[PDB]
RNA sequence: AGUAGUAACAAG
């Protein structure tokens, strides 16, 4: 649907919605220590980017490099 | 007992529970199938009210332009488009009078206005009809393919950047004998009734009304005129005390009081005040474009001779419209079991054995119209967007209530803003509150002004209406005129939260949301957001995906505060709050190595309203 | 600066003028020499003496009751069962976020055993009754399959069986064809344009609305929490909250509130994704207990038919099954669409002995729209209407004292509203009354939405606030009186909502002219 | 006994 | 059938 609200509630109920640069797989591991996956091999169809799951945002928050 | 809502303005008076008379929930009532029919009624009605008018036959277009202007005074309380040119100049002469130089200095400010004004400002606007296609199109999208089209046939003024420069393109496009689309080419005849042109779709999301209702919206060369009158129209509302326009609810408010009190004030022990809660029945199809015109002229007296043209043009395109039809009528053979969709320039020549008694009455009285397929309607204002202008009239008789126009013992003063107004007429005695009432309501047909009686009513001044503000002895509604849904706007965890805090806050200052009401639109806008980004505060019970990360992000977290919604943090908003950004409101509170992660610039989640730069401010896919 | 009135474009000018001023630059001559003399007071001395408006005076005697019109009852029209409705309940101390609809019914579903060989009971008049039974017999089965699955499914889509194919429409419309391909046809007329079948106001309408006042044993709203209260406002608004938040919280309206939600939820999702797919959609709503464990229940199912939405006004059918106690053949005439089974037994335990009720199951063949499914989501805005409604009416109160009279309002324990009608005459109710019913009024204007609705309320208002300034002794007049009645009336057709705030508009017009 | 949400089995 | 109400949807 055309609905950006529902589209967006149809894409977080999906496990990698979010869109980020393929670097990404070198800073945060693919795996979560529960087991929970982060990011997905699965290349984006449009630049040089991958599929990532919201956790992964979470996970840079707690786990991350901290510059002043 | 059998519970009666409507039984409480037994205790409660209508004024301070009228809140409840509004049934704004539920979905509105959608307009199905095809408007065309409802046009047809739209055009019919106009040509109606105007029949007793000469009818021309345009020059360029061929078009059966009916005139109702200087037509014969009505004998009936039926809307009257018989307007009569001496008392419009006259109300105008009368306005120039009280107001002096009110159009002297409306015209200069708006000179500066024209000698201003980019192209750039067209695109800002509604669903218009994009001529280069015969279609309803994005407001920037018509605008480009105008500009392209115009460049292609040998039209570049607009190349300058000014509007007034492309609205030259649209003067000189008028004369080109031929106007080609990129690859088909139009002769003038058939270009100048694409200019003239308004499209029309019914009227959906419309509360208040049964049946549904027939918008028009106009082509992308009328467009660029109507702005520069509405800008004068604008300059004079300003300077105009009885206007309701240009301004929001916070001075209207005022506006109602500011009014009261001069009748009441004024008045000594022996003075009756009676208050009309006012509106003006069939508005749009009962004021002709060449009364707009006979104003623009008027005001535009000692002026320049193309600051007059340039204002002049809208009312003469507006004089000479011709009214698209819609999509067509469908039609079902209940023995084959067939439905077919015939398109509106069909409407001309077809069976009229095929329609019901009632269409076909419609199809027949609007043919003699029919050119190109496309139905002119030159009397009229087929939802014309001179809503200021038309102020400009209504105030103009309001302004006749003084003691030294009407020249007897009963006077007038009220409030307009487009079709609805509200009048207080002043008398010593109920002979002269009738005789001043009859003279305001006559003084308003001699100008085509036709007051509702069905939908208005008058009263001893102390309650009325004025655009839903419900007066009440100085008491003001102070509630909230139409509802958005509080809910997540579709966009990223950090801008749907600087969203949706905003929304709540506009509608405290613009729309006269609650408090109360404000922090539960807070309350159930969290809700939603916490649900649909699955980041429920980290001390909850609640299982999501993301549950565990949010969990121990919050275990580790020294100030708990500090942590973002989007990170299981609490909401720390409320009705103070409701314009800091959240990372902003947040800052002080936040731990160093969190803040250091979630503001790092080295992220990749981001590619590189107030928005504040965040991991969270992450791209869906698509 | 220059800018010209062109060829072509002064050709249109001319002609656009008033009568008898053949050039433009002849009619700009007038206007500019023109000034006023007493042309308004010469042509008004001139008109006819018949336009004028004459003021009807608004006496106690001069308003007569609305014309409810005349006919067959009115039906229900809701979407789903409102006080009618039946749950088959699980505890679910699981603490579960979205947890899967489809096994969260099942479960509710193994919590029954009292089912029966299901039999038509009142049958839909215009309906091949035999499908019906059936849909409700593959439901029951498709259920059990899943149980001998080598996998288990996340949502059930159903065959598309001969039942299931009548129910939702399957090829039930006319073919599209060119108008040059079937222009000579015998019968090719319009649509059918006409009025909607005049229906009379049934006592079933005032019934379901009273329940919706009511209270429950069951918390049906869980609102997040918001910062601490310091500005002097912030103090007020959390006060009028925290009291009308109370009231509500257990108001049987708010489980209508997330009912709607949950469904049409669900139903625009499968709608969107499961185009071509016949999914069941279980009908479950969540409620913490008087106790306070977390409670899932099941109203029934809602099987939706092929869902290809372009347009928002473009159509989805669906087939609502859902559980009931109620006798069908107490109120037939509302059931009018419905087509009601006896599919099983209930036996409760009380203590004036063992009460053993039928369980029926309401199934029809229904509609909806994006735009009416999108509406539905939204029904939460009822809660902040609602409390809107309260906050205004005591902002009010409070300005003629120039103090605010929040705590005064809900603090003061006194049963002092007319809120409701007994034989006996008006019935005064408390504030915590007057929310609920603010509250289901708002709800029932989302449920039964109509143009009918939107139209009644914005002309009744009028003559509304015409009797209030009778009460306020100011003199009222009108100027067509009957002109309003008729455009009310107009309204009045077969809503049973509307119908029912037209009664109610009656019923107060006795007691406001005394 | 509640006729919309009735205790059927017991515990 | 059903939604719907002054014309549509009951897929193309
Ligand atoms: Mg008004």
């Amino acid at each position: 649907e055309k609905n950006p609200a529902l589209r967006m509630k149809w894409m977080m109920a999906m496990k990698y919605p979010i869109t980020a640069d393929k670097r990404i797989m070198e800073m945060i591991p693919e795996r979560n220590e529960q087991g929970q996956t982060l990011w997905s091999k699965t290349n984006d169809a449009g630049s040089d980017r991958v599929m990532v799951s919201p956790l992964a945002v979470t996970w840079w928050n707690r786990n991350g490099p901290t510059t002043s | 007992m059998d519970v009666n809502p409507t039984l409480l303005f037994l205790k409660v008076p209508v004024q301070n529970a009228i809140s409840t008379t509004f049934p704004y929930t539920g979905d509105p009532p959608y307009s199905h199938g095809t408007g065309t029919g409802y046009t047809m009624d739209t055009v019919n009605r106009t040509h109606k009210y105007s029949e007793k008018g000469k009818w021309t036959t345009n020059t360029e277009t061929g078009a059966p332009q009916l005139n109702p202007i200087d037509g014969p005074l009505p004998e009936d309380n039926e809307p009257s488009g018989y307007a009569q040119t001496d008392c419009v100049l006259e109300a105008m002469a009368f306005l120039e009078e009280s107001h002096p130089g009110i159009f002297e200095n409306s015209c200069l400010e708006t000179m500066e206005i024209v000698q201003q004004t980019r192209v750039d400002k067209l695109t800002q606007g509604r669903q218009t009809y994009d001529w280069t296609l015969n279609r309803n199109q994005p407001a920037a999208t018509a605008l480009a393919n105008t500009i392209e089209v115009f460049r292609s046939n040998g039209l570049t003024a607009n190349e300058s950047g000014r509007l007034i420069d492309f609205l030259k393109d649209v003067m000189d496009s008028m004369d080109k004998e031929e106007m080609e689309i990129t690859k088909q080419r139009l002769n003038k005849r058939s270009y100048l009734i694409r200019a003239l042109t308004l499209n029309t779709m019914t009227k959906d999301a419309e509360r208040g009304k049964l049946k549904r209702r027939a918008i028009a919206t106009p082509g992308m060369q009328i467009r660029g005129f109507v702005y520069f009158v509405e800008a004068l129209a604008r300059s004079i509302c300003e300077k105009l005390e009885q206007s309701g326009l240009p301004v929001g609810g916070n001075e209207k408010k005022a506006k109602l009081a500011n009014v009261v009190r001069k009748m009441m004030t004024n008045s000594q022990d022996t003075e009756l005040s009676f208050t009309i809660t006012g509106d003006n029945t069939k508005w749009n199809e009962n004021q002709n474009p060449r009364m707009f015109l006979a104003m623009i002229t008027y005001i535009t007296r000692n002026q320049p001779e193309w600051f007059r043209n340039v204002l002049s043009i809208a009312p003469i395109m507006f004089s000479n419209k011709m009214a698209r039809l819609g999509k067509g009528y469908m039609f079902e053979s209940k023995s084959m079991k067939l439905r077919t969709q015939v398109p509106a320039e069909m409407l001309a020549n077809i069976d009229l054995k095929y329609f019901n008694k009632s269409t076909r009455e419609k199809i027949e009285k609007i043919r003699p119209l029919l050119i190109d397929g496309t139905a002119s309607l030159s009397p009229g204002m087929m939802m014309g967007m001179f809503n200021m202008l038309s102020t400009v009239l209504g105030v103009s008789i309001l302004n006749l209530g003084q003691k030294k126009y009407t020249k007897t013992t009963y006077w007038w003063d009220g409030l307009q803003s487009s079709d609805d107004f509200a009048l207080i007429v002043n008398a010593p005695n109920h002979e002269g509150i009738q005789a001043g009432v009859d003279r305001f309501y006559r003084t308003c047909k001699l100008v085509g002004i036709n007051m509702s009686k069905k939908k208005s009513y008058i009263n001893r001044t102390g309650t009325f209406e004025f655009t839903s503000f419900f007066y009440r002895y100085g008491f003001v509604a102070n509630f909230s005129m139409e509802l958005p849904s509080f809910g997540v706007s579709g966009i990223n965890e950090s801008a749907d939260m600087s969203v949706g805090v905003t929304v709540i806050k506009n509608n405290m200052i613009n729309n006269d949301l609650g408090p109360a009401t404000a922090q539960m639109a807070l309350q159930l806008f969290i809700k939603d957001y916490r649900y649909t980004y699955r980041c429920h505060r980290g001390d909850t019970q609640i299982q999501t995906r993301r549950a565990f990360e949010l969990k121990k992000l919050w275990e580790q977290t020294r100030s708990k505060a500090g942590l973002l919604v989007s990170d299981g943090g609490p909401n720390l908003y409320n009705i103070r709050n409701l314009h800091i950004p959240e990372v902003c409101l947040k800052w002080e509170l936040m731990d160093e190595d969190y803040q250091g992660r979630l503001c790092n610039p080295m992220n990749p989640f981001v590619s590189h309203y107030d928005a504040v730069a965040t991991t969270h401010s992450w791209i869906p896919k698509r | 600066e220059r800018f010209e009135i062109t060829g072509t474009m002064r050709r249109l000018a001319d002609q656009s003028l008033p009568p008898n001023f053949s050039s433009l630059e002849n009619f700009r001559a007038y206007v500019d020499g023109f000034e006023p003399n007493g042309c308004i007071e010469g042509k008004l001395s001139q008109m006819s003496k018949e336009v004028n408006a004459r003021i009807e005076p608004f006496l106690r005697t001069t308003p007569r009751p609305l014309r409810l019109p005349d006919g067959p009852p009115c039906s229900q029209r809701s979407k789903f069962l409102l006080m009618d409705a039946l749950k088959l309940s699980i505890e679910d101390p699981s603490h579960e976020g979205e947890g899967i609809p489809l096994y969260d019914a099942i479960k509710c579903m193994k919590t029954f055993f009292g089912w029966k060989e299901p039999n038509i009971i009142k049958p839909h008049e215009k309906g091949i009754n035999p499908n019906y039974l059936l849909t409700w017999k593959q439901v029951l089965a498709e259920l059990q399959d899943i149980e001998n699955e080598e996998k288990i499914p996340r949502t059930k889509n159903m065959k598309k069986t001969s039942q299931l194919k009548w129910a939702l429409g399957e090829n039930m419309a006319p073919e599209k064809v060119d108008f040059e391909d079937c222009k000579d046809v015998n019968d090719l007329k319009q649509y059918d344009s006409d009025e909607p079948e005049p229906r009379s106001l049934a006592c079933w309408i005032q019934s379901e609305f009273n329940k919706a006042c009511e209270l429950t044993d069951s918390s049906w709203v869980e609102l997040d929490e918001i910062g601490e209260d310091v500005a002097p406002i912030e103090h007020i608004a959390s006060m009028r909250r925290n009291y009308f938040t109370a009231e509500v919280s257990h108001c049987r309206a708010t489980e209508y509130i997330m009912k709607g939600v949950y469904i049409n939820t669900a139903l625009l999702n499968a709608s969107c994704a499961a185009m071509d797919d016949f999914q069941l959609i279980p009908m479950i709503s969540k409620c913490r207990t008087k106790e306070g464990r977390r409670k899932t229940n099941l109203y029934g199912f809602i099987i939706k038919g092929r869902s290809h939405l372009r347009n928002d006004t473009d159509v989805v059918n669906f087939v609502s099954m859902e559980f009931s106690l109620t006798d069908p053949r107490l109120e037939p005439h509302k059931w009018e669409k419905y087509c009601v089974l006896e599919i099983g037994d209930m036996l409760l335990r009380t203590a004036v002995g063992q009460v053993s009720r039928p369980m029926f199951l309401y199934v029809r063949t229904n509609g909806t729209s994006k735009i009416k499914m999108k509406w539905g989501m939204e029904m939460r805005r009822c809660l902040l209407q609602s409390l809107q409604q309260i906050e205004s009416m005591i902002e009010a109160e409070s300005s003629v004292k120039e103090k605010d009279l929040t705590k005064e309002f809900f603090e003061n324990k006194s049963e002092t509203w007319p809120i409701g009608e007994s034989p006996k005459g008006v019935e005064e109710g408390s504030i915590g009354k007057v929310c609920r019913t603010l509250l289901a009024k708002s709800v029932f204007n989302s449920l039964y939405a109509s143009p009918q609705l939107e139209g009644f309320s914005a002309e009744s208002r009028k003559l509304l606030l015409i009797v209030q300034a009778l009460r306020d002794n100011l003199e009222p007049g009108t100027f067509d009186l009957e002109g309003l009645y008729e455009a009310i009336e107009e309204c009045l057709i077969n809503d049973p909502w509307v119908l029912l705030n037209a009664s109610w508009f009656n019923s107060f017009l006795t007691h406001a002219l005394r | 006994y509640s006729p919309t949400s009735p205790s059927y089995s017991p515990t």
